């Protein structure tokens, strides 16, 4: 891997600064080398072990870089980074507003359900487990005991508006521009096939030119 | 006779309805015998041993039905498409009569899986309909599309399983009493298991809050882990799948489109050629 | 009672069909709604099946106009031959209640609730009677193009109900002397594929198979849950984006 | 609620048929659902791609 890292420190970084895989292989590179630089031979000062299988699965991916294959399907999708992220950004939106509206309906009153509308990351880790389908129930049984008959209606009211919101734009957003991304793809590879195509038939029928030309020719001179 | 027995044989339609008959009977017959073997009913008992033994003629019947395929090309079937598969699976459904003769099934007898594998030829070799041989050709083909997505995801689960094997260590490696779900993160089998589960999205809260009687370091790296590992994979992964079905669909109906669409052009030029056929007379 | 009477009944069964049997719908469903309800079924168990036979009583009455009625082309309507296995059963569980006597259990028993569900399938049909009127055009649309892929879903749902099966007589066969008291049967064998089908506690069944002595049960199960819940959730998800989809195509 | 409405008259009753009726009125409903959310979403995401 340090041979690896001495070929790629040519200049050819001026094409790994601006590229799709070649930043992405070169940065996990640093962060390859640099963590067990500081494991391998630590001698420092640090808390446990949690980057070890995770160092290794880095290596993975790096023996996963290979196979253009999965580069070709890497370009073919890569133009839904944008998308995902205003998703992402979206659903981050939606879980603040809903987060503070959950810690000032049963967090602020403090008259129990501490840890599930209470401190902030607990109460966004439910919020994201309502979001979804898991563990609905138990939260919905645990929520109707402080006092509250409304709650049940505004957690099934964010239930039928985040779960169904997210899940279902996420798979549409997908599958468009999927479809569109290789809709224009076989549409290029059917015009190279064509215009190869028509190439040939040029070349045989410059050939068939040619062969009559000088038949004609050998016919004069004959 | 021969090959002409056979080709009779399956041109004349009694004996076709005789054995989808006797085929939908052993498989109405077969979940029967299973639910009772005792004196409850005692006028019942030797009917039901005959039902039993109807089924053992169902295998006699396939005996007799791979004899008459033995009138077909003989050795040239054993290299075949499906049909091999069928073969195989009537030699495995006619195996257990031979290690109950003579294996004395005491023992591992895994009878059940040759039964259901006769079950599953006999729930195919159903004469099936061409609204479900459609839908299966475009399954097939579309699996045959499906050439680097599996690789990929099987690539994701290895490198997040492998890499979440050692971050909830202190899980099931802790010494609580009491704790209910500490085999899910200790094996590397068990995790595997544990990140298809998570990959499944089912009680993915329940778990966390099961992970949760960890000692709290913060949840800066371990939870922000698992949590972004399980929302990527699972959106991720079934946004692509059904992306590449319903592109799967969009180019079957293309290539339908064009294939009316040729035809269409074929009949007007033929038209065309026939008035023409029509004046030049 | 020749053509002469069935043309006077036709004419005579649009004007008086309309307006009577619109008016007594209407209060049939009021007084079927006002029934079901269970906080006023106490305010009340005596002003309820009174109403419920009157009407009751209408519906046969209306059976008997339609058994006069054109006949062969009555029996041509689905809906109709709905309407009339729905009288048929009325007047069973009406004769049933008259006679009396009997030999059976009775005071609320599992017949009794049959015929409560039997009340709910009237009440239905009282419902899609009145919805004669101004169903609106979009909804129309609506499901008119989500009924158009009928043979499509149909054959997934078959292969669904054989995958289901198979799975279900796999497991049955691999769960024998197993602590089978969760599926001892057929039914709870078919609930508990449902489940696993459903994404219902099958890690709930990973924990406590984990604590039988049977491990590449595991195996098996998931790798059959994964792939039937991939294949059929992806095929029908796809097959009605498509149906619609051409549809989206048109105007 | 599975094992709620469970042991009605321990083998069948109506732990059959009530049981029987709901889940699959459930299943085709959660299926007819969830399928006309990502259709809706797909049509109308059309409109954009236009």
């Amino acid at each position: 891997y340090v041979c690896e890292f001495l070929m790629k420190v040519y200049v050819d970084p001026i094409t790994y600064w601006k590229d799709g895989y070649n930043i992405l292989d070169v940065i996990i590179l640093i962060i390859l080398t640099i963590p067990y630089l500081l494991r391998k031979i630590k001698g420092n000062h640090s808390a446990y072990l949690h980057f070890a299988d995770g160092i290794q699965s880095l290596r993975i991916l790096k023996l996963i870089s290979y196979s253009r294959g999965i580069r070709t399907l890497i370009i073919a999708v890569g133009e839904t980074v944008y998308t995902v992220a205003s998703v992402l950004t979206l659903l981050f939106l939606l879980m603040f507003v809903f987060a503070i509206l959950g810690f000032c309906l049963f967090g602020v009153t403090d008259r129990g359900d501490l840890e599930n509308w209470g401190n902030l990351a607990s109460a966004f880790f439910t919020l994201f487990s309502l979001a979804t389908v898991d563990g609905w129930t138990d939260l919905q049984e645990e929520l109707d005991k402080r006092k509250f008959t409304v709650s049940r209606a505004f957690t099934i009211l964010f239930i039928l508006l985040a779960s169904f919101i997210f899940l279902n734009m996420f798979v549409g957003v997908m599958i468009m521009h999927t479809e569109d991304s290789m809709k224009k793809f076989e549409r290029d590879l059917t015009l190279e096939r064509n215009l190869a195509i028509m190439e040939e038939k040029q070349i045989i029928l410059k050939r068939q030119q040619e062969e009559v030309n000088r038949l004609m020719n050998t016919q004069k001179s004959g | 006779p021969l090959s002409l027995w056979a080709g009779w044989v399956l041109d004349s339609s009694v004996f076709s309805k005789f054995i989808i008959s006797l085929i939908f009977l052993n498989t109405f017959v077969l979940m029967v015998e299973i639910e009772l073997m005792e004196s409850t009913n005692t006028a019942l008992w030797p009917v039901k041993l005959a039902l039993e033994v109807a089924d053992w003629f169902i295998l006699l019947s396939f005996i007799v039905e791979i004899l008459l395929m033995w009138l077909a090309s003989f050795s040239l079937f054993w290299k075949d498409a499906w049909n091999v598969f069928d073969f195989f699976v009537t030699l495995l459904s006619l195996l257990p009569e031979l290690v109950v003769l003579l294996g004395v099934p005491a023992h591992s007898v895994w009878l059940q899986l040759l039964r259901v594998c006769r079950v599953l030829r006999s729930l195919k070799l159903f004469a099936r309909f061409r609204q479900i041989k459609v839908i299966l050709l475009a399954l097939v083909r579309a699996l045959k599309s499906m050439t680097f997505l599996l690789m990929l995801l099987l690539i994701f689960f290895y490198i997040f399983a492998v890499t979440g094997v050692y971050f909830f260590r202190e899980y099931s490696r802790s010494t609580i009493e009491g704790l209910e779900y500490n085999m899910f993160f200790s094996d590397l089998l068990n995790s595997l298991v544990t990140v298809f589960i998570l990959f499944t999205l089912d009680h993915w809260y329940a778990v966390l809050q099961d992970i949760w009687k960890v000692p709290e370091s913060s949840r800066v790296f371990s939870s922000i882990y698992v949590i972004l590992w399980l929302l990527l994979g699972s959106i991720i992964f079934r946004n692509i799948i059904v992306a590449m079905m319903v592109t799967n669909f969009q180019n079957i109906r293309s290539e339908l489109s064009e294939e009316m669409s040729h035809l269409e052009v074929q009949y007007k030029a033929d038209m065309f050629k026939q008035q023409i056929i029509q004046r030049r007379q | 009672l020749l053509g002469l009477q069935q043309m006077i009944l036709s004419l005579t069964q649009s004007l008086g069909f309309e307006t009577f049997i619109f008016i007594v719908v209407c209060l049939n469903t009021v007084i079927l709604v006002a029934q079901t309800f269970t906080e006023l079924e106490i305010r009340g168990e005596w002003y309820f099946m009174v109403l419920d036979s009157i009407f009751l009583s209408i519906y046969v009455l209306e059976a008997v106009l339609k058994l006069i009625a054109l006949g062969l082309e009555y029996f041509y309507d689905p809906w109709n031959n709905l309407d009339f296995f729905i009288m048929v059963m009325a007047v069973l569980d009406f004769v049933l209640l008259q006679i009396n006597s009997l030999s059976y259990s009775f005071y609320n028993h599992s017949l009794f609730r049959i015929l409560k569900v039997f009340k709910s399938m009237r009440a239905l049909r009282a419902i899609r009677v009145l919805r004669r009127l101004s169903i609106l055009t979009s909804l129309h649309e609506v499901a008119g193009t989500l009924s158009g892929s009928l043979p499509s879903i149909t054959a997934i749902l078959t292969l669904m109900f054989t995958c289901l099966f198979l799975f279900s007589v796999v497991l049955r066969a691999l769960f024998q002397d197993s602590d089978p008291k969760r599926f001892q049967n057929i039914f709870t064998t078919l609930f508990t594929l449902f489940t696993m089908l459903t994404l219902d506690d099958w890690s709930l069944i990973y924990i406590d198979n984990r604590a039988q002595g049977a491990w590449y049960i595991i195996p098996i199960l998931m790798i059959y849950i994964v792939i039937q819940y991939f294949i059929f959730l992806n095929l029908v998800i796809a097959v009605l984006v498509d149906n619609f989809q051409m549809a989206l195509l048109k105007g | 609620i599975y094992t709620d409405f469970q042991m009605d008259e321990r083998e069948y009753a109506m732990e059959v048929g009530g049981a029987i009726y709901f889940a699959v009125f459930i299943t085709l409903g959660a299926f007819i659902g969830l399928n006309l959310f990502v259709v809706v979403v797909t049509t109308n995401l059309e409109q954009m791609m236009k």
